């Protein structure tokens, strides 16, 4: 009620709760989280730039294909990472609206 | 003693067209059709 701002609304209630009778040896309670935040973007563009940084020039790639790596797995790995940050961006800041004009197949524009 | 200006070797030359650019996501998705209703729980003969 009071973060709202911060969940996503097409999921419309994003808690999942589980309640153990056991603590753990010590304090008379705990508590452990996950959250599936869209904020992960922000690790996996600094490795993708990054990333980047080192393949605009080709650095140590050497040893990998030394090993015998093709260097279009770097490029699909690289895509794969791409793809995967436009994911987190198709659903992070997405309304539950759907989106109307985005179409370019349509056979007319007249009116 | 001219040693005529001797070029590098053996560069960065594969990524001199290279950036590179990003692929397209799109998603967006199609309605359900729920136009197969009736309701049964009242009269439409016997109000008659």
């Amino acid at each position: 009620n009071k973060n709202s701002s911060y969940f996503v609304e097409w999921i419309p209630n994003n808690v999942k709760t589980a309640v153990c009778d056991i603590p753990p040896r010590g304090l008379k309670m705990s508590a452990t989280f996950i959250g599936n935040s869209t904020a992960i973007q922000e690790l996996f563009k600094r490795i993708s730039e990054q990333f980047t940084a080192m393949f605009r020039r080709k650095a140590f790639l050497h040893w990998y294909t030394g090993e015998g790596m093709d260097e279009m797995e770097f490029t699909e790995a690289e895509s794969n990472m791409n793809d995967l940050v436009s994911e987190y961006q198709q659903y992070q800041d997405a309304t539950a609206d759907e989106q109307g004009e985005f179409e370019e197949e349509g056979e007319e524009d007249e009116a | 003693p001219d040693l005529k200006n001797v070029k590098s070797k053996i560069g960065s030359t594969e990524n001199l067209k290279h950036q590179p650019g990003g692929g397209k996501v799109q998603i967006i998705n199609k309605k359900l059709d729920l136009s197969n209703v009736q309701s049964k729980c009242g009269s439409k003969d016997n109000i008659k």
